[PDB]
């Protein structure tokens, strides 16, 4: 009887079984139609991806809210017949959101799963709340960085505060498309998609964000410590300098990318500072990194840093980054909906049944 | 106690996941 967990990313959706230490099925979160209409009727993932010149792409969930449910079934559909290989009528199902979904965004959700999959059961939890329950923590403070969102979401016995949660619309993909831009300044052309998913590559495996960026842009023009070399698949070698820590800077400096949004860290201390001072030692004491984007090598040493001048004297400060932050908003969706204590919060088709979509609610 | 304290505590006390 395995309850499925989905993790649906704004880039990548993560998707396997409850109990399992990781996903079975990770994905790009991309619906590809037929341009002509003349063969299957849509593809989604990898194959929608190598049939892009063909497709019209769509990125149904680009900024961490779907903005088509259409392209939200196929992504389904896809999961449970092609990458799990199972039929969603034989599992619970437990679905993640993004903080601050619209209320009617998670009655969809729940409509589709009774209605067009038919569930026998299915939860919808916030994905920075998954993030913390993955650490063992049931109050904090998540920084969730992704593909195309970062959120800071204070959380108290397991309920994100609406009124506390921040998004910028600056993540992974931002910082790759920066990074295609400052590399022009090495006579680099990336331009091509195929190009942008080599930058990607770069980013992943040579980026990392300086302690003090005045003084790394300083040993990077004084020495040349600081540049790697990385080779392409055609098999030309390419060496990146200050580059490494300028596209992760943009993260603590939007302007660098011509945004007026406040950094990551002064996000992070807003949001603290939208809940009452009883719990702020609790949530400085617990900040949870969270998605992809806050892999870089470098991150929490920096965000202990920024934290520190903007917090009181007296308050300790503790960052918690686990090495395997990149799926934990899955994996805590892995352990919720395999604990014996969860059983009861599932949302039953008899429920639904009785009471419609609005169900998700009271429940979730 | 209430059914939310007890998958609060649960959580707190962390679980094995199943190697894959
Ligand atoms: N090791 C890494 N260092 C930096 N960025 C990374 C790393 N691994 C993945 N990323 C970036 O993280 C993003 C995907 O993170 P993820 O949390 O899975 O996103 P989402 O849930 O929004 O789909 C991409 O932009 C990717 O390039
Ligand atoms: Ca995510
Ligand atoms: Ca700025």
């Amino acid at each position: 009887v395995q309850a499925l967990v989905i993790d649906n990313g704004s880039g990548m959706c993560k998707a396997g079984f409850a109990g399992d230490d990781a996903p079975r099925a990770v994905f790009p979160s991309i619906v590809g139609r037929p341009r002509h209409t003349g063969q299957k009727d849509s593809y989604v993932g990898d194959e929608a991806q190598s049939k892009r010149g063909i497709l019209t792409l769509k990125y149904p969930i680009e900024h961490g809210i779907v903005t088509n449910w259409d392209d939200m079934e196929k992504i389904w559909h896809h999961t449970f017949y092609n990458e799990l290989r199972v039929a969603p009528e034989e599992h619970p199902v437990l679905l993640t959101e993004a903080p601050l979904n619209p209320k009617a965004n998670r009655e969809k959700m729940t409509q589709i799963m009774f209605e067009t999959f038919n569930t026998p059961a299915m939860y919808v939890a916030i994905q920075a709340v998954l993030s913390l329950y993955a650490s063992g923590r049931t109050t904090g403070i998540v920084l969730d960085s992704g593909d195309g969102v970062t959120h800071t979401v204070p959380i108290y016995e397991g309920y994100a505060l609406p009124h506390a949660i921040l998004r910028l619309d600056l993540a992974g993909r931002d910082l790759t498309d920066y990074l295609m831009k400052i590399l022009t300044e090495r006579g680099y052309s990336f331009t091509t998609t195929a190009e942008r998913e080599i930058v990607r590559d770069i980013k992943e495996k040579l980026c990392y964000v300086a302690l003090d960026f005045e003084q790394e842009m300083h040993t990077a023009a004084s020495s040349s410590a600081l540049e790697k070399s990385y080779e392409l698949p055609d098999g030309q070698v390419i060496t990146i300098g200050n580059e490494r820590f300028r596209a992760p800077e943009a993260l603590f400096q939007p302007s660098f990318l011509g945004m007026e949004s406040a950094g990551i860290h002064e996000t992070t201390y807003n949001s603290i500072m939208k809940c009452d001072v009883d719990i702020r030692k609790d949530l400085y004491g617990n900040v949870v990194l969270s998605g992809g984007t806050t892999m870089f090598p470098g991150i929490a040493d920096r965000m202990q840093k920024e934290l520190t001048a903007l917090a009181p004297s007296t308050m300790k400060i503790k960052i918690i980054a686990p090495p395997e932050r990149k799926y934990s908003v899955w994996i805590g969706g892995s352990i919720l909906a395999s604990l014996s204590t969860f059983q009861q919060m599932w949302i039953s088709k008899e429920e639904y049944d009785e009471s419609g979509p609005s169900i998700v609610h009271r429940k979730c | 106690p209430s059914p939310r304290e007890q998958l609060m505590e649960s959580i707190r006390k962390g679980k094995e996941l199943k190697q894959i």
